């Protein structure tokens, strides 16, 4: 045959993977396979494909025979365009040799990462994977290197999403873990090193893979992953509305898109939900509808850490990040989960240039001593660094409490914050009136004369309006059009800090 | 209005116009009888609502050019999403 012929026959077989019969294996388990997930991510007809017939190099255990030789190697990599951006994708294709990562998946892995940092465009990456190819031995395991180096060093530099497809198993595991945020599959994808034979085997425990690494697994318990889908599609179809929201690079201001809500529109509803008593809750989540455009919220963990909410939105057209209190779950309180789901996102929101918005009504960190033990300290320490460190526009709203340490922790305007108001109803103070009065008055018997004329002049916002720690009392119903003003003033924000190679967060 | 069927279409043009979230209502039964063909004839009595729904209250019912303007009203919306969705400013 000629060389052109051998190139069809190459093209029609890349195109099918792993062949037929695999294909149909794959389709039965209710999993896409690669191309058809590029398929559906991508615009239509924007995908460009690199690297088509790469194959494999390795010469052990019968590697080399024809058999064994499929072009393209368990990975389909190229470029395309989600609403006209660009953006680079590589999709693990599980119908060849279980979409094990050998030497030539990861240089194929690796060009595509290098090119996006070259030209400064966002990695999004679908992982389908059993593991390591054993038969090329460490050949794989420089590979997983290759890759994870790569990811170090595109950390804030270009946004990287990894979308959990299938089986994920060993050392794979650890690059969607130094990407900026990871989705799951419901029911068809799971994230483990050790599978649970091994954990059976080791520590005689009885599990499954959806409960060691399923979905729910990683999205309620462990804080790994971000978000879960139900389907390929469903999962496809929110990838693209959420890449709608980022920045293509570092280099780049949040995206604006066009707007039809007005940004002074009024939200009279905020009037009343805030209750006088302080011992009955109200959903931030209510608030953060009303306030946003259109009512739309990208919320992010939304089943882990309930007790704060981080999410993406827009005002006035222009991305933010959403960081607020809830009151609904413990009483509002801090504590471990929620204080390192709060603080990756806002770093994530900082590096990228997105501007911050902070709902605040907290009245402490939960006690007891399993969140001592747990390391409580250095991870409050992370959300309260995360604050201090961030230079992008800071817009802090406190509605009810903010008490003690807690009050400095969320964006207080002593961390270098930009503009912080004050609802009727918020409280900013070292802690409890009644406490206080305990402390302040103990030994002496009028007691109730002393605690009445103390809450008169502390339970309320004017202590700390009076020392300009809030720039103003604000009515509720004005918060948004307040909220917009600010971020058109703030979008030329600009801050000097000494230079260093890097800082040292807790961990 | 000036006479009983002006009334009864700015009823109808009212009960599609009022916008009432976060709650469940009764609009659209409201707006089923204010346009059912018995109750514009005036044939109503304290039965209406029973003899009308003996099954139950399932909400309108559409005819085939109804389905069809619904069908392409929700086709527009869903492109004008999609193509609002592409409007970046300048990069
Ligand atoms: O039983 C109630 C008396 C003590 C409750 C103090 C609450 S617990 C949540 C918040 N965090 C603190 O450190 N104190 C308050």
């Amino acid at each position: 045959t000629s060389v052109n012929e051998r190139i069809e026959n190459k093209r029609r077989t890349a195109l099918l993977g792993g062949g037929q019969r695999r294909i149909d294996a794959q389709h039965k388990r209710g999993k896409l396979t690669a191309r058809e997930r590029i398929s559906l991510l991508l615009d239509p007809g924007s995908f460009v494909e690199s690297d088509m017939f790469v194959e494999h190099r390795c010469a052990d255990f019968g590697m080399a025979a024809d058999k064994n030789k499929f072009p393209g190697d368990s990975v389909v990599t190229g470029r395309g365009r989600i609403n006209g951006r660009l953006v680079y994708v590589f999709s693990q294709d599980f119908t060849v040799f279980g979409g094990s990562l050998s030497g030539a998946h990861a240089q194929k892995i690796c060009k595509i990462m290098d090119q996006a940092i070259t030209v400064g465009a966002p990695v999004i990456g679908l992982n389908d994977s059993g593991g390591a190819r054993i038969q090329e031995g460490v050949e794989s395991l420089a590979g997983y290197a290759d890759i994870f180096l790569r990811n170090v060093t595109a950390s804030g530099v270009i946004p990287q999403i990894s979308l959990i497809m299938g089986p994920c198993a060993g050392g794979a595991v650890y690059s969607p873990a130094l990407t900026d945020f990871t989705f799951m599959v419901k029911d068809t994808s799971y994230l483990f090193i050790t599978g649970p034979d091994v954990v059976k085997s080791v520590t005689n425990e009885d599990v499954t893979q959806e409960e060691l690494g399923g979905a729910k697994t990683h999205t309620t318990m462990s804080g790994v992953a971000h978000r879960a889908f139900e389907n390929d599609v469903d999962a496809l179809c929110n990838l693209r509305d959420f890449f709608n929201y980022l920045p293509l690079s570092s280099q780049d201001p949040a995206p604006v898109r066009e707007c039809h809500d007005p940004s002074d529109r009024l939200v009279p509803e905020l009037d009343t939900i805030v209750p006088l008593e302080s011992t009955k809750a109200y959903n931030m989540v209510d608030i953060i509808h009303s306030v946003v455009d259109e009512r739309e919220f990208f919320e992010i963990m939304p089943n882990y850490a309930k007790n704060i909410i981080v999410g993406f939105a827009r005002m006035n057209g222009r991305t933010v990040g959403i960081v607020g209190n809830q009151p609904k779950v413990a009483s509002g309180c801090l504590d471990i989960n929620s204080s390192v789901k709060g603080a990756r996102f806002v770093r994530f929101c900082d590096a990228f240039n997105i501007p911050l918005i902070t709902f605040v009504d907290v009245p402490g960190f939960l006690p007891g001593t399993a969140q001592e033990y747990g390391g409580i300290i250095r991870h409050g320490a992370k959300l309260l660094y995360a604050f201090a460190e961030a230079t992008v526009p800071k817009v802090t709203v406190i509605t009810r409490k903010a008490y003690g340490g807690a009050y400095d922790v969320m964006s207080s305007k002593h961390l270098c914050g930009d503009t912080n108001y004050a609802w009727p109803t918020a409280e900013i103070a070292v802690m409890g009136a009644k406490g206080a009065v305990e402390i302040i008055f103990k030994g002496h018997e009028n007691v109730e004369a002393a605690q009445a004329e103390y809450i008169e002049k502390f339970a309320n916002p004017f202590p700390a309006a009076v020392r300009g720690f809030v720039d103003d009392i604000i009515q509720p119903s004005s918060t948004r059009a307040r909220i917009c003003c600010d971020l058109d003033v703030l979008a030329s924000k600009k801050v000097q800090r000494p230079w260093r190679k890097h800082a040292n967060i807790p961990l | 209005g000036s006479d009983r069927t002006e009334a009864l279409k700015r009823m109808a043009d009212a009960l599609d116009n009022y916008v009432i979230r976060g709650v469940t209502h009764n609009i659209a039964l409201l707006r089923e009888v204010i346009i059912n063909s018995r109750f514009v004839k005036g044939d109503i009595s304290t039965k209406f609502l029973s003899d009308v729904y003996p099954d139950g209250f399932k909400g309108h019912m559409l005819t085939k050019s109804e389905k069809n303007q619904l069908l392409a009203i929700a086709s527009s919306l869903f492109v004008a999403f999609q193509l609002r969705a592409q409007h970046f400013q300048e990069n």
